[PDB]
DNA sequence: TCTGACACGTGCCTGGAGACTAGGGAGTAATCCCCTTGGCGGTTAAAACGCGGGGGACAGCGCGTACGTGCGTTTAAGCGGTGCTAGAGCTGTCTACGACCAATTGAGCGGCCTGCAGCACGTGACCC
DNA sequence: GGGTCACGTGCTGCAGGCCGCTCAATTGGTCGTAGACAGCTCTAGCACCGCTTAAACGCACGTACGCGCTGTCCCCCGCGTTTTAACCGCCAAGGGGATTACTCCCTAGTCTCCAGGCACGTGTCAGA
């Protein structure tokens, strides 16, 4: 991780790796070209989590925020289509033809 | 017999601390800024906010 | 008027709408009838009435859309099976 | 000797104290219908009554 | 037994208004509850046929997320 | 096991000022492990479907980018490749 | 009485509904796009053309079914959508 | 270019009466023709991935029922 | 296979639960059992196919005839609900409110 | 290698004045690699909850009555235990 | 009588079957702790029940267009035939990386303790 | 003696520091396979040409369906009142799961041998 640049752990996603029965060898590239896949969409969802949060004054990411951040962004939502999140609630959406 | 006036004069504070906790409660409740704070705020800080409100 | 003051409100919150004692004994009803004299842990019937909820508000959704086709107001069950046709049910 | 250290830990709650008591004035200066002699509990309670009617008013101006 | 039926129909009313639903004939209550009742069968169905080949007889929240998995349906935060 | 070190480091590192709730931790563990078995399953596939024993970058570059929607899947792509070639000359 | 003879003679037999040089073409004119020069095995188009060709197939008796619940029997560009939204397309 | 046109009215016709429709409007067509296109352009990005992930220069089928599979569709005849 | 009562081979089944990275270790009966299994589903179908061709006089099989038979099977249906078939066909099923 | 031999036999036993079209047995081979990859993705996974290393009977078992219907799985279930017990038995 | 499929006959190799050995994993047993389950009492909110009015849904009627159907004319697809190359497939050879095994070191985490800060309580001083 | 304010004490929680233990990262060495590279051959796919038939395209006419408009009745919606359950808080007991330790068996790996399976070819039968 120090000489990939990454905060996020190599050794226990080698491990991963080979276990499981993925493969029967495993690459040393292969353990970090993932790790930096995976701190790269965390950092992604973290930032969106925390301006729902900021736009509701709040300084500590809640579920709520998650699942607004994450139905407001079309590449995520899709990428999360079938995950439920708890207490994450619902979007407002009313349709036109039920308004006065 | 004169014991129980120092005993009524820490009643008597405590009683004068609790009607202060009491409207720090319902001072904070009226500050829009409070229902952002999940725990309950400190007596400093709930004053702070109402003149910062205000 | 009303209808749509509940629709903003519960939208707005989190919380679960149904009653949470009668699901818990809804979860033994019917899981007696697999097997008898279970346990559960209370997680675990919490993750189930997030995702019913869920489920249900997601019919509901296509069912009102379905409605709305037919140009219609009302929701019935005959918009429901439509809905769940579709989806393969 | 010791017991020395606690006269610090003493300034500290008495800190503590004289913010509350200089918020205090402040908060009962910053009121419409200010009065001399409030006292703390006296000071909160017009505080709560003003925001009361403060809300009540913008509240009133509306729906 | 009947347990289903502590589900009211306010309850009924306030899931429908969460999924933008305006008007509700008299008729959906009944439909509602046999819809859910077949969700429950199939997650419950399936958590208990993972206890059962674990050999255990306490159901525990992974045997609902196995059985909402494989049901095309995750869930995060409980496990 | 947990994420919860990295996340809350990564989570300073973009909000310095922002913390974050037990529940909000535990959905982005999920997301972390699902992200894991989604990619680590089809870089199996791949090397399944042609034939190979072992996992590289490669493997992992296309399920990545068979798995990704377009904006994430090139940048991701971008970070892998680096992290890479960073590591590999050091 | 002419469309449902039509139905009857289509839904009974069993060959491909669409001309294959067309089809052919259409393949390699969206495959240039993703790299050119390609080349491509028959049987690898066919087999798209058999998946398509079903695939419509069920777009088109869902599309029939919400004209339906309409109470209509001319099919439109809107039926289509509702029945490809419900199926979450 | 241009051959989705390749795909005439009566041969939008014949597989709607495949799928049951009686009557058809004339907007139909052109829906159906833009639908299409989207659809076999997702399929052929998948087949074609698989075909550089190996760099070959031909399409074969086993790139198509992969493409195919991995979108949920099994395909049964042609492996 | 023989010692099964099979018709299905073992061996092969073996082999493929083996090597096909499911887990490190497979039990001995494990493929006798599912090559029961694989052989009784395979039977059913081929019993419904063979009647499939039957009533349309043929004594041989196509594809049609299979998916004749998969798709008025309920459970087979349920089971091949996304399986596309080469060649299939599909039932003649119209609705009543479009005839006369 | 192909199933053509033992899928033409079973049909044979079961009705013996019928064959399979080249297009039918094609169909019939992928659909036997189709069956084996569920019950064997399942078993495996059943494995992988437990902590096991071996997959045995009892992992399929569960398996089939997973994936199977009611009246479907009971009749193969019964099939696999009877296999087995005359296996053992011979 | 011919074409395709099925049955019969022939030949070669691989895989399966059978046999033997060892270690690790699985299975079994015993002990301990926590959570779940079960029970009781009280308070508040929700649910249930009843009444009245309006809007929505359904039914009926009328009109016009687009679509459907048929006929004639024009074009492309499909079928058959001909020719050539690149890529794919197969075989053989060589190297580096990874795997496996062993040995060290540093940093971080967890647990415990200390220091600082905060909350609540008691006493003294001031005012009436 | 009562109430408020000011001052000091006692207890608890959070943050920081220290101690102990573990894992990963780092370092070093050996061996083999898989992957990569090179060379050679053949097929399938791609490209090109010609002819015929069926389909597509274009044009014309009429009808049914869809759309728009109007009227009536019933159900649902909204509010108020009453009753019950849900929810909250507190207390107790038992079982299952969790944790630790020990023993036995099976599969995998290794080794050996043969027939059936798989492929190909020929002849006859069934269908065309």
């Amino acid at each position: 991780s120090s000489r990939a640049g990454l905060q996020f752990p190599v050794g226990r996603v080698h491990r991963l790796l080979r276990k499981g029965n993925y493969s029967e060898r495993v690459g040393a590239g292969a353990p970090v070209y993932l790790a930096a896949v995976l701190e790269y969409l965390t950092a992604e969802i973290l930032e969106l989590a925390g301006n729902a949060a900021r736009d509701n004054k709040k300084t500590r990411i809640i579920p709520r925020h998650l699942q607004l951040a994450i139905r407001n962004d079309e590449e995520l939502n899709k990428l999360l289509g079938r995950v439920t999140i708890a207490q994450g609630g619902v979007l407002p959406n009313i349709q036109a033809v039920l308004l006065p | 017999r004169i014991k129980n006036a120092r005993e009524a004069h820490s009643q008597i504070e405590k009683r004068r601390r609790d009607k202060m906790n009491s409207f720090i409660d319902e001072l904070a409740s009226l500050v829009p800024t409070c229902n952002a704070m999940s725990r309950k705020l400190d007596k400093l800080t709930v004053l702070r906010m109402a003149v910062q409100h205000m | 008027t009303v209808a749509l003051r509940e629709i903003r409100r519960y939208q707005k919150s989190t919380e679960l709408l149904i009653r949470k004692l009668p699901f818990q004994r809804l979860v033994r009803e019917i899981a007696q009838d697999f097997k008898t004299d279970l346990r559960f842990q209370s997680s675990a019937v919490m993750a189930l009435q997030e995702a019913c909820e869920a489920y249900l508000v997601g019919l509901f959704e296509d069912t009102n859309l379905c409605a709305i086709h037919a140009k219609r107001v009302t929701i019935m069950p005959k918009d429901i099976q439509l809905a769940r046709r579709i989806r393969g049910e | 000797k010791d017991k020395a250290k606690r006269v610090s830990r003493n300034k500290s709650e008495k800190k503590r104290r004289d913010q509350f008591n200089v918020l205090i004035k402040e908060l009962g200066s910053m009121l419409p219908g200010n009065a001399r002699k409030m006292d703390k509990s006296t000071v909160l309670q017009k505080s709560i009554d003003f925001l009361r009617k403060h809300k009540e008013t913008t509240a009133q101006s509306d729906a | 037994r009947d347990n289903i039926q502590g589900i009211t129909k306010p309850a009924i009313r306030r899931l429908a208004r969460r999924g933008g639903v305006k008007r509700i004939s008299g008729l959906i209550y009944e439909e509602t509850r046999g819809v859910l009742k077949v969700f429950l069968e199939n997650v419950i169905r399936d958590a208990v046929t993972y206890t059962e080949h674990a050999k255990r007889k306490t159901v525990t929240a992974m045997d609902v997320v196995y059985a909402l998995k494989r049901q095309g349906r995750t869930l995060y935060g409980f496990g | 096991e947990s994420y919860s070190i990295y996340v809350y480091k990564v989570l300073k590192q973009v909000h310095p000022d922002t913390g974050i709730s037990s529940k909000a931790m535990g959905i982005m563990n999920s997301f972390v492990n699902d992200i894991f078995e989604r990619i680590a399953g089809e870089a199996s596939r791949l090397a399944h479907y042609n034939k190979r024993s072992t996992i590289t970058s490669r493997e992992i570059q296309t399920a990545v980018r068979l798995l990704l929607p377009g904006e994430l899947a090139k940048h991701a792509v971008s970070e892998g490749t680096k992290a890479v070639t960073k590591y590999t000359s050091a």
